[PDB]
């Protein structure tokens, strides 16, 4: 028991947690509030054969995102965290990978290209002067 | 590269540091190009046209200028910040 | 008459009996491939 | 029976802030990391460099167990974000944003060649002898 | 040679800022990769290949010795064009030309060693199947390796190294200045006719 | 041919002889660690190296529009008339002439020459 | 642009993927660089092919290669490429009408 020791309870109990990829739309609507305690519903489906993975928008967030999952078996992943307190623990093995997909297509690019011309803001350009400067 | 290149390569200079002690920062932002000009011999800028460089053996350039903005240190916990418009 | 010819190569009995007994070989088979002359 | 079918939903939560901060720890597949040994462990800053831009040390076991160097992620993630799903009694998701990620190796621990001596072989480099002979002389 | 056909061919690295080349597993030690099958995964992608496998032996052999990326990056830091008084400022010089000498392209961060890894493997891997036969050696004349530079582009070669001129002359104008113990004029620092 | 790492420092392991046993063994330099070798071949090169290149080409280029297609090749696997047709076209073979097919059906990367 | 939307698709980065998978993907190079991994590479060009005929998120000088005997795809933006226009075959049939 030290200050670097490690808490390693977490891998102990074999706590299985997703690893998720998301776009940053989604987390920047969460990050508009990011305090009211809730983004939206997380709904699993599954069949004989078959297991299917989607999340919901929230309506008041908004004012489909279907979820495909991945191999974890090629890395293993572990999460830590790092208390304020210096008290570092470990949460938990990664047991499973998903990524985030947009439902729409053509539109969702109309996003994307705001986003990409919101970026260029900051990139300055050179600016024809119509007086020499005196 | 007049639009873009001449710009990024004035925003990816280093900023000079220069330390006495005060301590002084120059860092060049934004650029400007003016059109063509020529200079008469009483020093009056006019619009070059390029058959007038043509015609006088001048070269079409236009005049380049570029925001600077200069902060000095004093180690007296005041930071005076200056910026020399178009420069 | 078998349909693969073979030569098996060993090294004297009376070194056996100092370089290396393993990569002395390789050093032996680089150098028999193109060095010796048939 | 109900796992043939079963449908599960849970609610997702954000918290604002949290006392302690999230990251990914990545072993290699070929590590073959287990945990079961890990009594102990030590995790804290190099001292090469000699804090917070600096790579992360990580010892197990004190010396006798393995040491693992984590590295932060070059590749910024500034069209991408992760989240971790971590069951709780509730019942509901949460989800926490990776502050950062870090790719951790193992250490080989042995009477690994100094630079002074790596010279003197460096002689012999071109032409040495007996490749497992160099290390029982040391 | 006795044993420099028994090992076979190896594979050196030109990195730049450095009078001669180093060998190629070296450079991967100095970026952070010390046992073999980490450094073998970023060249070799299948393992099931014993021919790459074997291409890659007297390359291992050849840095042997060095088995730490200190040692690794103080030997590249040895042979750098100026040499450090010390070792520890010859590992800090090594590291500084991997950092940003070294695939500048890859990256310049200072955590950009993996992905400069994985490219100088890439390297290494596309050697091996020109060695190997596997993919034809690249065409020179071919017109898509070309690239033409046009008007733009060699302006902006012209800019920098005037624009570096420009602000090397208002750093030693102001130096003199501010040695002097007075305040300098920033218009009279800067020279116009350099970029002129 | 089997390469070796040892499973301690994930290094090279090297063919090694212990006189006592006489037995080959695989030891791991800088690492006093030992395998028991069970290949018995520590080194092989074929000099006419009769590799062959089904095992190199790959099934994806039957996607590609500028390989020609024949009819007259169907597929073994699964009857598939069309088939993608090419040459190796790689050195150290010193004769590359002969055609490998490649089906052209979805999921069959099937493989074969005539 | 291109970077930003290749992440957003299925291709992994060379950080976040272990060796063992690099083996089956195609390379994904977007000037020289090897951004990361793609496990469908067919449809990933497809999607950028559209994308550059679209003019949505690809400019039209953006020049996407894909290599199918050495599993890589080789998207160049930079200056100094020769190109030329060539009309579009879909189907045996010219898109132009
Ligand atoms: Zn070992
Ligand atoms: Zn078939």
């Amino acid at each position: 028991a030290e200050r670097g020791e490690l808490d390693l309870t977490g891998a102990k109990q074999n706590t299985g947690v997703w690893l998720v990829k998301v776009p940053k739309y989604l987390s920047q609507q969460w990050a508009k509030a990011s305090g009211r305690g809730e983004v939206g519903k997380l709904r699993i489906a599954k069949t004989q054969g078959r297991t299917e993975v989607s999340f919901t928008l929230n309506e008041d967030l908004a004012n489909e995102h279907p979820f495909v999952l991945q191999s974890v078996g090629g890395q293993t992943l572990t999460v830590f965290t790092e208390s304020s307190s210096d008290k570092l623990s470990l949460e938990g093995i990664v047991v499973q990978r998903a990524e985030c997909r947009p439902a729409a297509s053509e539109n969702y690019m109309r996003l994307k290209r705001l986003q990409i011309e919101e970026s260029s803001k900051p990139v300055r350009l050179s600016q024809q002067l119509d007086k020499v400067v005196t | 590269f007049i639009q873009m290149s001449v710009q990024r390569i004035v925003e990816d200079a280093p900023p000079i540091d220069l330390q006495a002690p005060p301590r002084y920062l120059l860092k060049f932002e934004q650029i400007y190009l003016s059109k063509p000009t020529h200079w008469e011999r009483d020093g009056a800028p006019s619009p070059m046209m390029p058959n007038e460089a043509r015609l006088r053996n001048l070269t079409y350039s236009a005049p380049l200028y570029v925001d600077i903005t200069k902060t000095v240190i004093k180690e007296g916990e005041e930071q005076l910040q200056t910026q020399h418009q178009k420069t | 008459n078998a349909e693969k010819l073979v030569l098996r190569i060993r090294i004297m009995n009376s070194d056996e009996n100092k370089m290396d007994d393993d990569v002395f070989l390789r050093c032996i088979e680089s150098n028999m491939l193109t060095d010796m002359t048939l | 029976g109900p796992s043939s079918q079963n449908v599960t939903e849970y609610v997702v939560r954000v918290p604002k802030n949290t006392t302690k901060k999230y990251n990914i720890m990545a072993f290699n597949a070929a590590d073959k990391v287990n945990f079961a040994t890990w009594n102990q462990a030590r995790l804290e800053r190099d001292l090469s460099n000699k804090p917070e831009d600096q790579p992360w040390l990580l010892r197990v076991n004190g010396k006798s167990g393995r040491k693992f160097k984590g590295i932060k992620k070059g590749g910024v993630t500034e069209n991408t974000s992760y989240y971790i799903f971590t069951q709780c009694p509730d019942g509901a998701f949460e989800a926490f944003p990776v502050h950062n990620w870090y790719n951790f190796t193992p250490l080989a621990r042995h009477r690994t060649l100094t630079a002074e001596e790596a010279e003197e072989e460096w002689e012999r480099r071109n032409k040495v002898l007996n490749h497992f002979s160099i290390m029982q002389q040391r | 040679g006795a044993k420099k056909s028994a090992i076979g061919q190896r594979i050196v690295a030109t990195l730049p800022y450095i009078k001669q080349e180093v060998p190629i597993i070296i450079v991967f030690r100095a970026l952070g990769f010390v046992s073999d099958r980490d450094i073998l995964e970023h060249i070799i992608y299948d393992f099931e290949d014993p021919e790459m496998m074997e291409m890659v032996k007297p390359s291992l052999d050849e840095a042997f010795v060095i088995q730490e990326q200190n040692v690794a990056l103080n030997f590249i830091g040895s042979r750098g064009a100026k040499p450090g008084v010390t070792k520890e400022k010859r590992i800090k010089y090594a590291k500084e030309v991997l950092q940003k000498e070294m695939l500048p392209h890859v990256g310049v961060s200072d955590f950009c060693e993996t992905k400069k890894a994985y490219f100088l493997g890439y390297m290494v891997h596309r050697l091996l199947l020109a060695a190997l036969g596997r993919r034809e050696l690249d065409d020179r004349d071919h017109y898509g390796n070309k690239r033409l530079d046009l008007a733009g582009p060699l302006l902006a070669f012209l800019f920098r190294g005037m624009f570096k001129n420009l602000l090397k002359e208002v750093r030693i104008y102001a130096q003199k200045f501010i040695d002097r113990g007075k305040d300098f004029n920033l218009e009279l620092a800067i020279k116009t006719r350099i970029i002129s | 041919v089997g390469i070796r790492f040892c499973q301690e420092c994930n290094n090279m392991l090297y063919p090694k002889e212990d006189k006592e046993n006489r037995i080959l063994l695989y030891a791991c330099r800088n690492c006093d660690y030992q395998q028991e070798a069970d290949n018995s071949c520590i080194y092989v090169n074929k000099i006419t190296h009769e590799v062959d290149e089904l095992t190199q080409i790959i099934a994806d280029v039957s996607q590609d529009p500028t390989l020609p297609r024949t009819e007259d090749h169907p597929c073994q696997k699964c009857g598939h008339k069309e088939a993608v047709f090419f040459q190796s076209h790689s050195a150290r073979a010193e004769d590359a002439m002969r055609l490998y097919y490649v089906c052209t059906a979805p999921h069959c990367g099937h493989r074969w020459t005539e | 642009p291109i970077l930003e939307f290749l992440e957003e698709w299925s291709m992994e980065n060379l950080e976040e993927i272990s060796p063992a998978a690099i083996a089956d993907a195609t390379k994904i190079f977007v000037n020289g660089c090897w951004v990361g991994i793609h496990k469908d590479p067919e449809q990933l060009m497809n999607t950028l092919r559209k994308l550059r005929r679209q003019m949505d998120i690809i400019v039209s000088e953006v020049s996407m290669i894909r290599d199918i005997r050495e599993r890589e795809i080789r998207i160049y933006t930079d200056a100094g490429r020769i190109c030329r226009p060539l009309l579009i075959v879909e189907k045996q049939k010219l898109l132009l009408k």
